[PDB]
């Protein structure tokens, strides 16, 4: 056939490129960083009404101070997770501290190139790592399976990404409190979704210096999807 | 065409068609600019963005507190070989008690590009690199290609429209080789040397990198407001 | 870890095992349950070297419990004797032996007969009509040689034992703070709780 | 040993070996997961292309993981022994050294986390096997059913159905199962197991095989005739 | 078909074309030669001076393994390097257990094993480098070529590389007219002229000239590169020469 | 420098065959013809020394070749491919056997180790079937006088007669004809002989025939005195000129 | 037998002001009656601010010193040129130390 | 480099079939035909012989029925060497559980062994698979008699009856025409020779042609007996049951 | 058609690369000889130095194996040396091993198990070479035994190796056609090297300098090659009669 790690005659790795293909593929994944918190969101997307909406776990705790969501193939991050969450406590054990949101997000990124004829073939998943610490801060980082990572004030993968990316390029600035990022996230979600956004297709999560990462409560989600449903038709 | 599926094949005119492909990866990365004096050497690079929120990717890593690089091309494959240099300078350093000379960091980066291009199952380096440092034979500036072709030079630049820089830096070599004891001239220049390469865009605050070494001076970077004085 | 007996009479099998546990100057410990259950009908009691002990036990219960679900079925007490005394008999021969004793009462389903087992170390098995491991046997084998019948009901088996351990408790210098007491039979595992 | 990467991605961003294995479980028998309010019931096909087989000693199509979880499966009936296996194994290890049986989630993690590292180890082929993994938590009254596939993915499901004509039965489910209010009894589940079997199997009974688990260890598989007495009451009510 | 796209296939011929394809990156390389001199060797190399930036005398091409062996080639640097690495463990281990250093012969032979060895599987490339070396042993002066398919012969004159045809006229020149011999001095004078006289071939850029030596009486033994006052004299005898 | 061939080179095509070992009975075929007879007092194997030049000394090439005492092997094929078999039938013979129970294993259990050698390379990473079929003549205590056929997919058979190679089927025809139950050692070399002359073209004497029997103990060739127990090899090659003794009663 | 240790004297002294800190060390190195050296340096900067000292058989004391020198500049490099915590560096020692739980290094360590 | 060469012998082909063990059962088809028939007092084990030749030694040839310990037998179709690698492992299976619980291996737990060897060839390694049927036929005190077969792909299942080998699809509808749950051995015997008569590619069933085994718990005093019929014998019960 | 790039049978039960390998053999296009004589064994090849530039002391096809074996091989210069080093490898090993030199048969045994190898195993390739092995046995006297990339070997009472072999065959055949013995009966070596001389000029038809030529002469605990002056000696002699 041909190698796993061949290099295309414009200078890419097939294999990388045919990953990102399959993550466009996958369900909807929103970040917005701002100087109240990073807000992470997802839509669940479940295949059938049967499947019971809450065991869709695609936005996950690294530690207390990072947490992460997924879009592609959500059963290759299981992995990248673990490897995270070994990261982050092991380099407590070693130097008693938090572990840098950069750092591990580079230290995920570390496994990402290791494949070849090692694992047989790279992930098929893009990660949203969001966090903070005492250094940079507010953090959202884009981590690909190229090896490579992007720190973002604001970023959206999966298969509504460009639409979602257009829309997060008017809408954020500098200024945004932590309550107008969660508004933000459920509206372009419900834009780039199929199916009508409510709080059992979709997800929201934060973390925030004093209380950490946290996942929220569909009835807070609920809330907060009556609060912009009446927003909109304010204008 | 059919001699391109791996490494190890050579093709009928002598030619290795994925070790061409990884070169082709580093015309398509960011402009670099690499340039040096006598007593300082100088490193410029235009960072890229993926778009307007996102932060500029770095291009710029320390190898020693004498020695760094920058990069372009994958930017994986540059952690990798930079942290090999890392080492290499680190294990000098606490074997020999020694600085690793810059001619003898580009033969070890030379030599472990190479085994890459002649053994099956892996891949060349799809990265460029261009080496600063001052050792005891004081500046120097080194051009490394993934071929394993590796480069003592007084100024080059790699990337995309990096031909621009490279030629000004041909033209102005009578010059800045004279720039010593000057780290703000020779910085200029390699600023100057970097905006032949630009098209529509130009160097704002979060765009540039630049890095020095010399004689009393680590090598250390300067991101962010550092490099508005340069603009 | 101290004494541990064992007597098989007509229908059942009767284990008694110390429940002291000493390390060095102090009792650390005065309800220590020296055994573990194989299979429903399969008890194993246990004594030797601290830490050694429980994760012997521990490990032979979890191989057995695996046997059991692959197979929906329970061995017999003579195969769980010959699968035990193999893994003492490989660990002799180790870098660093499990030292450990055992005893295996258990009642066989199939041949409706009650059946012990003493296994020590070095993986030394015997089928026994009573039997004891360290220190007990000196005591209570002369005993057991007077008083056993092999037609003894559940209830003349456990005032044998009674016997036996007055005559340790009479005799011996360490205080093992008397004895856990468990029947295997038919109906299963039972721990008689007033002894 | 033998390296080759068999799972590799294709130019749509797809890995066939992971799509071809979904292909090998739509081959499969059916199998169906029905939780109730204090039950769950799994209901397995078994074609009738095989008789004069031996059903005493015939390999069972639901297996017991431990003494409170269950796993049945559609696909390849080898390829299921070694996912069994490793969770039985996995089972008494938890046991071993948190001194507490699996979670029925816990379980179903593991396998599913098996299935995945077949889809990127290289000299392997991913497993052709989807699982229904079934049971209660210790000290836990609340039914799970779980759902995994040869992908590595995932999932808890008030109802689901797998394998061949598994399209239909799931139909059948998403009209006939209310979230509201579930099965209340063993008899209700069982009988709606039966029913949605009975849209696929086209034959009597001795095609259904149900295993009823209810909570704190208590499984049960259902004999010819008990099964054969729900059959006749669903067509007679039907004929009407 | 398809006997030339993988390494160590027997063509019907009875070729291995993937050697063959090796050879053609050898020619696409710069000019390098050897001369066999009375009690040495010389060995000179054309670099071509690609652009103004490139820094003098530092990009250095010829290698030295152990002491006593200069090494020099033509084709893709990097194999060249990784090679002439080889020998210097080759060198090493030889001395370690022997005390004597390795002779010219014997260091031809592991160097001549190890590129065979890569004519021998698919799994690896063969070596896109032809390498000119020797020095003085106990046995006197030796030179050696070496190719990619593990061929090596001694020679009194050798050339690979873009212009090698040039350079083989000239060293067949050398070999009629001083049969009696050729000096040390004399040898580093006509392997500057012949580089000079080959880059014909390279002559769109310009080039700058590399020269060692091993010699008996001129280094005791010892490779040395030529520099200075000695380098200089011999680029003037060649640039006279070219006139 | 790696093996990197750890897959299967011989495959099931869509047929249900097994190219490669079918191809290795192609070859098999093209080689020379070898037979064997089995007696009631002795077994007798055979084949033609076919000289590849009259320059080369063909009592060097031994294709009839003792692998136990009471053991001896003949071939058709490749004759690399054989000489390697011989070397590793004589070993195991002695590792998986005599260095266990003090003596030499019975025919049946040596062609058995054979067998599953040549399987081995029907089915283990990076290699091809053995193109060779062997004829494997025996005694032992217990099992009596053997001849066993074996094949490259590592099947065997035990024949009261048959041959391998160019002329079997010719050949297996003229001795089935000739077998019978009842035949002495010197009967079964007189019809080998006959049925040999049929396959070879050119010259037919024992310069250009080479054979072999499993018979009686030969304590001649033995080397020592002094054990009663050991009475001498059963195997034994038949010289040139007793071999063109019989070839005037012919 | 070989015996892989010796003590190389010397002694050490930390005390811990309000916004300071001084480690002090006596500058003589000797085995059993012979002086070494009369001044051969025990107490090091190992940079980010931090001193340290391991007093005791002064090749394993060099051994360890080098290694956390080493630590810092690679907690550089791995954590953007972070500057390491005196507590963070004091974990990091405790693990270079029980790293050879088995073959210790015979020192006292004070930073 | 190498991987030009590989067949991968151990993927899916689109429709979800793993190609080399479909082409191995294609082989199996080929061999000559095995019947195992489950009686209430035994087991029979039938098969036909694949190569007639005159000067085949018959009385010391075994290519179909060999013995896996005292209590189990099995019956062979497809490469006999294959088959034999498989048999030898399967010995020492059974002797490795003996060792260990001091009991005669259960006959489904050496099936499964065996059947899980077989799967692994077909998952990794990029070996070709067995290209081996099994019907396995045994005793233990727990099931009793039982017929099993396992296949390349490493499945297995119970039967009352079976077949394997050549004409399976003919030799099965006889079987399910004749069989009854109350039949013993020696009608067992009659159907199998009947069936293998009717669905053999040769002119006549003879003696030369056969391997013949009863498993019987009709041995002296309540134990198994393991029959491997002689050449002789199989040509007197083949002039009982009136075949030739 | 991958069944000819790697050795594995094609359908006629052919391993093509052995056959390709075969033809590499000629690729130098040199021939050799090989008899014997009554006290040793004589080995000649053709030498062609076609250019200047080489140091012709450094062209050689014959090796010396160990004290009592030489080596000429037919075939490229790398594969020829391949074989040498492994050959002497394994003599000094066998010495050192069973206390006693390797004879010339069971080295040339030893190496054509070693050429089986390669085309069973399919990650290795032949040698593209036949190696023809001369000693004078302590057992057997002067021998020779040959080898090829099919693991062939043979005994043989003279021999002849390259692109003209039958000719120079079927001259030596003829020759002990009339003789009617196995050997060249002669005394001295000397003699014995200006009979495989001419017989070659006669197969060939082409007459030789010295320097044309290349002899290696095995006997009795050694084996030595001669030099241009010896061979010239050589010529000189067959010249004057
Ligand atoms: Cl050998």
């Amino acid at each position: 056939d041909r190698g796993v790690s061949t290099f295309s005659p414009e200078g890419r790795l097939f294999q990388v490129e045919y990953s990102l293909e399959a993550i466009k593929l996958g369900s909807t994944a929103i970040g917005i960083a701002t100087k109240e918190g990073v807000v992470l969101g997802v839509e669940k997307r479940a295949t059938s009404p049967l499947l019971e909406s809450d065991s869709i776990e695609k936005i996950v705790e690294i530690d207390r101070h990072i947490g992460c969501a997924m879009s592609g193939l959500t059963a290759d991050a299981r992995s990248m997770i673990e490897h995270a969450r070994t990261a982050a406590v092991t380099h407590n054990l070693y130097y008693d501290e938090d572990i840098n949101v950069e750092s591990l997000t580079q230290s995920v990124c570390d496994l990402a190139l290791r494949f070849g004829e090692l694992m047989s073939r790279p992930f098929g998943v893009a990660l949203l790592i969001a966090g903070h610490d005492a250094d940079d801060g507010y953090q959202l980082f884009h981590a690909e399976p190229s090896g490579t990572f992007y720190r973002y004030n604001a970023k959206a993968i999966g298969s509504g990404s460009e639409g979602a990316q257009a829309e997060l390029l008017n809408e954020w600035h500098s200024s945004l409190t932590l309550k107008e990022a969660e508004l933000l996230v459920l509206k372009i979600l419900k834009q780039v979704m199929e199916e009508k956004l409510d709080e059992n297709n979709a997800q929201l999560s934060c973390i925030t210096k004093q209380d950490g990462f946290k996942i929220y409560d569909n009835e807070k989600t609920a809330e907060l999807i009556k609060e912009l449903k009446e927003k909109e038709a304010a204008e | 065409n059919n001699y391109d599926g791996d490494t190890v094949t050579f093709s009928p005119t002598g030619r290795l068609f994925q070790v061409e492909y990884a070169l082709e990866a580093i015309k398509q990365g960011s402009v670099t600019v690499g340039l040096r004096s006598n007593t300082h050497a100088v490193l410029v690079a235009l960072k890229r963005n993926a778009d307007e929120l996102s932060s500029y990717q770095k291009k710029i890593i320390k190898c020693d507190e004498h020695m760094g690089l920058s990069l372009a091309g994958l930017a994986p494959d540059a952690r990798v070989l930079s942290n090999y240099l890392r080492q290499q300078c680190n294990y000098s350093s606490l074997v020999f008690n020694r600085k690793l000379a810059v001619e003898r960091a580009g033969h070890l980066l030379c030599d472990k590009a190479q085994k890459n291009t002649q053994s099956y199952g892996g891949r060349p380096y799809g990265v460029g690199l261009l080496i600063i440092g001052y050792d005891k034979s004081g500046a120097h500036l080194l051009e490394f290609q993934p071929s394993g072709n590796v480069t003592e030079l007084y100024g080059t630049a790699i990337g995309a429209r990096s031909q621009g820089a490279k030629t000004y830096l041909e033209r102005t070599l009578d010059t800045f080789i004279k720039i010593d004891g000057n780290p703000d001239e020779l910085i200029k220049a390699g600023v100057e040397a970097i905006s032949q390469s630009l098209r529509d865009e130009s160097l704002t605050v979060d765009n540039l990198s630049i890095a020095i070494v010399g004689k009393d001076t680590p090598f250390t970077i300067y991101d962010g407001e550092a490099v508005a004085k340069y603009i | 870890m101290d004494i541990i007996l064992g007597i098989r009479v007509q229908d059942s099998v009767i284990l008694a095992s110390s429940k002291a546990v000493t390390r060095g100057i102090s009792v650390l410990k005065d309800s220590d349950d020296k055994t573990r259950q194989l299979s429903p009908h399969t008890l194993m009691s246990f004594a030797g070297e601290a830490g050694d002990t429980v994760q012997f036990a521990e490990y032979i219960q979890a191989n057995i419990q695996l046997y059991s679900i692959r197979e929906d079925y329970e061995l017999s007490p003579q195969a769980v004797s010959s699968f035990v005394r193999q893994e003492l008999a490989k660990s002799i021969r180790s870098r660093r032996p499990y030292q450990v004793n055992v005893l295996i009462g258990g009642y066989d389903k199939k041949k409706n007969k009650p059946e012990l087992y003493q296994i020590d170390y070095l993986g030394t098995k015997v089928e026994l009509p009573y039997g004891a491991h360290g220190y007990s046997g000196f005591y209570t084998f002369s005993l057991l040689d007077h008083h056993y019948r092999p037609d003894m009901t559940t209830e003349e088996g456990l005032d044998l034992l009674k016997l036996c351990v007055q005559e340790l408790e009479k005799r011996m210098p360490m205080d093992f703070k008397g004895v856990i007491v468990k029947i295997v039979d038919k109906d299963g595992i039972r721990q008689v709780d007033d002894f | 040993g033998y390296d080759r990467a068999l799972s590799i991605f294709s130019p749509d961003g797809h890995i066939f070996q992971v799509e071809y294995a979904l292909e090998a479980v739509k081959r499969g028998t059916c199998a169906v997961g029905v939780k109730g309010k204090n039950c769950v019931v799994l209901g397995c096909e078994r074609r009738s292309t095989l008789k004069l087989q031996d059903t005493r000693i015939t390999p069972s199509k639901v297996s017991k993981i431990d003494s409170h979880v269950v796993l049945s499966f559609s696909g390849l009936n080898a390829d299921s022994r070694i996912l069994i296996e490793k969770a039985r194994v996995e089972a008494q290890s938890h046991r071993l050294t948190l001194e507490d049986p699996v979670t029925v989630e816990y379980l179903t993690r593991y396998v599913a986390g098996v299935q995945q590292r077949y889809t990127q180890s290289g000299g392997v082929r991913p497993f052709g096997v989807s699982t229904l993994i079934a049971g209660f938590d210790p000290r836990d009254d609340e039914p799970k059913l779980y759902q995994t596939e040869p992908s590595g993915i995932y999932s808890s499901w008030s109802a689901q159905t797998i394998g061949r004509n598994s399209k239909t039965v799931r139909e059948f489910l998403e009209k006939n199962y209310d979230r509201k209010e579930p099965p209340a009894t063993v008899e209700e589940c069982v009988k709606l197991t039966v029913r949605s079997l009975l849209e696929v199997v086209q034959t009597g009974a001795k095609n259904i095989e149900i295993t009823v688990v209810k909570p704190d260890s208590d499984i049960v598989a259902l004999s010819s005739e008990e099964i054969n007495q729900y059959v006749t009451q669903i067509e007679q009510e039907k004929q009407e | 078909t398809g006997y030339d796209l993988s390494n160590s296939v027997f063509s019907p011929d009875g070729r291995n074309f993937q050697v063959e394809y090796a050879v053609k990156a050898v020619e696409n390389g710069t000019t390098s030669i050897g001369i066999k001199c009375n009690d040495g060797v010389v060995f000179a190399v054309e670099k071509l001076i690609t652009s103004k930036l490139l820094v003098p005398q530092k990009n250095v091409k010829i290698q030295v393994v152990d002491r006593h062996i200069g090494c020099v080639y033509s084709g893709l640097i990097p194999d060249g390097r990784h090679l002439v690495n080889r020998g210097r463990e080759e060198a090493a281990s030889f001395k370690k257990l022997y005390k004597t250093p390795i002779p010219i012969p014997a260091f031809a032979d592991r160097l001549g094993q190890y590129v065979q060895a890569h004519t021998l599987y698919n799994s690896v490339r063969p070596f896109g480098v032809s390498t000119i070396f020797g020095g003085v042993d106990k046995n006197g002066a030796h030179l050696y070529m070496l190719e990619p398919s593990g061929s090596y012969w001694g020679y009194k004159g050798a050339a690979t590389g873009k212009g090698r045809q040039s350079a083989k006229a000239e060293l067949e020149k050398l070999v009629d007219h001083h049969p009696e011999g050729l000096s040390a001095r004399e040898a580093v004078k006509q392997a500057a002229k012949i580089i000079y006289l080959a880059h014909e071939d390279n002559k769109e850029k310009d080039f700058e000239l590399e020269i060692s030596w091993c010699s008996l009486s001129e280094t005791n033994g010892l490779h040395k590169f030529v520099k200075g006052d000695l380098l200089q004299e011999a680029i003037d005898f060649a640039q006279k020469e070219i006139n | 420098m790696t093996d990197r061939y750890s897959f299967s080179l011989t495959t099931f095509s869509p047929s249900g065959k097994l190219g490669q070992i079918d191809y290795a009975l192609t070859a098999v075929k093209q080689g020379v013809t070898s037979l064997g007879i089995k007696a009631t007092n002795g077994v007798v194997i055979a084949t033609e020394k076919k000289s590849s030049s009259p320059l080369a000394m063909s009592e060097t090439l031994s294709k009839v070749s003792l692998l136990t005492p009471d053991i001896g092997a003949v071939y058709s094929g490749m004759g690399p491919d054989y000489r390697v078999l011989v070397d590793k039938s004589r070993k195991v013979a002695h590792t998986s056997y005599k260095r266990i129970y003090g003596e030499y294993p019975p025919t049946k259990l040596l062609v058995s180790e054979v067998a599953k050698i040549m399987q081995e390379a029907t089915q283990s990473g990076g290699v091809r079937p053995f193109g060779v079929s062997l004829l494997i003549a025996g005694h032992d205590e217990f099992n009596g006088f053997s001849l066993y056929q074996v094949d490259p997919s590592g099947s065997y058979f035990p024949w009261k007669a048959t041959a391998i190679g160019k002329g079997s089927v010719a050949a297996k025809t003229f001795l089935e004809k000739r077998w019978n139950d009842e035949l002495e050692l010197e009967d079964a070399i007189h019809i080998a002989l006959l049925t040999l002359k049929e396959s070879v073209e050119g010259e037919f004497n024992g310069d250009t025939i080479e054979l072999a029997i499993i018979g009686d103990e030969n304590p001649d060739l033995l080397g020592y005195t002094g054990i009663p127990t050991d009475k001498g090899p059963r195997f034994r090659k038949l010289t040139s000129q007793e071999i063109n003794d019989r070839l005037e009663a012919l | 037998q070989f015996n892989p240790y010796g003590d190389n004297g010397g002694t050490i002294l930390g005390i811990a002001g309000e916004d300071f800190a001084v480690l002090a060390g006596d500058t003589r190195n000797i085995t059993d009656y012979s002086i070494n050296s009369r001044y051969e340096p025990k107490v090091f900067d190992c940079g980010d601010n931090i001193v340290m000292s391991a007093n005791g058989f002064a090749a394993d004391g060099d051994a360890l010193v080098k290694r956390f020198k080493n630590s810092v500049k690679w907690y550089h490099f791995d954590h953007n040129d972070k500057k390491l915590s005196i507590n963070s560096a004091a974990r990091n020692i405790q693990h270079l130390l029980y790293g050879k739980r088995f073959f210790p290094y015979y020192v006292h360590t004070i930073i | 480099g190498s991987r030009r060469y590989d067949s991968r012998t151990t993927i899916f082909s689109p429709e979800g079939r793993l190609y080399q063990v479909e082409y191995a059962l294609e082989s199996i088809s080929h061999a000559g035909t095995a019947i195992g028939i489950m009686a209430s007092d035994g087991i029979v084990l039938a098969a036909e012989r694949k190569v007639t030749s005159t000067l085949l030694e018959q009385d010391t040839s075994t290519e179909k029925l060999y013995k896996l310990n005292d209590k189990i037998a099995v019956a062979v179709a497809g490469l006999t060497a294959d088959a034999e690698i498989l048999i030898n492992t399967a010995r020492i299976h059974a002797q490795n559980y003996l060792k260990t619980y001091n009991e005669d291996i259960p006959v489904e737990i050496l099936v499964r062994r065996l059947s899980d060897i077989k799967q692994g060839y077909t998952q990794h390694g990029g070996l070709r698979p067995f290209g081996v049927s099994f019907i396995y036929a045994g005793y233990d005190d727990r099931y009793g008699y039982q017929l099993y077969t396992s296949n390349p792909s490493g499945n297995y299942t119970g039967w009352k009856a079976i077949s394997v080998g050549a004409n399976t699809s003919a030799a099965q509808t006889l079987l399910q025409m004749d069989y009854k749950d109350d039949m013993k051995v020696d009608d067992a015997i009659e159907l199998a020779l009947k069936t293998l008569s009717k669905t053999t590619d040769s002119s006549a069933l003879t003696y030369d042609r056969l391997e013949f085994a009863t498993i019987r718990k009709g041995a002296n005093d309540g134990e198994v007996y393991q029959k491997i019929f002689k050449p002789q014998e199989i040509k007197d019960i083949l002039v009982k049951t009136g075949i030739t | 058609g991958y069944d000819r790039h790697i050795t594995i049978f094609s359908p006629e039960g052919r391993l093509y690369q052995v056959e390709y390998a075969f033809k590499a053999t000629n690729q130098t296009n040199i021939n050799s000889l090989a008899v014997r004589g009554k006290d040793c064994t004589v080995v000649i090849s053709q030498k062609k130095v076609p250019d200047k530039l080489l140091d012709p002391t450094t062209v050689s096809y014959i090796f010396c194996i160990s004290r009592t074996i030489g080596m000429v091989v037919n075939g490229p210069i790398p594969d020829a040396r391949n074989a040498a080093l492994r050959a002497k490898a394994e003599a000094a090993e066998f010495r050192y091993k069973y206390g006693y030199d390797m004879p010339c048969d069971v080295l040339a045994k030893r190496m054509a198990n070693l050429s089986q190898i390669y085309t069973q195993r399919a990650y290795m390739r032949p040698l593209g070479v036949i190696l023809t092995f001369v000693s004078v046995d302590e057992e057997l006297g002067p021998s020779i035994y040959k080898t090829d990339p099919a693991g062939y070997y043979v005994g043989y009472k003279a021999t002849a190796t390259g692109p003209k072999q039958q000719e120079i065959t079927t001259n030596l055949e003829n020759h002990f056609k009339k003789s009617k013995i196995d050997h060249i009966n002669e005394e001295s070596w000397e003699k014995v090297v200006e009979f495989a001389i001419t017989h070659m000029i006669d197969a060939l038809g082409t007459e030789f300098s010295k320097n044309d030529l290349e002899v290696g002469v095995a006997t009795k605990d050694k084996f030595f090659t001669l030099s241009a002056e010896n061979i010239e000696e050589r010529l000189v002699a067959i010249a004057e009669q």
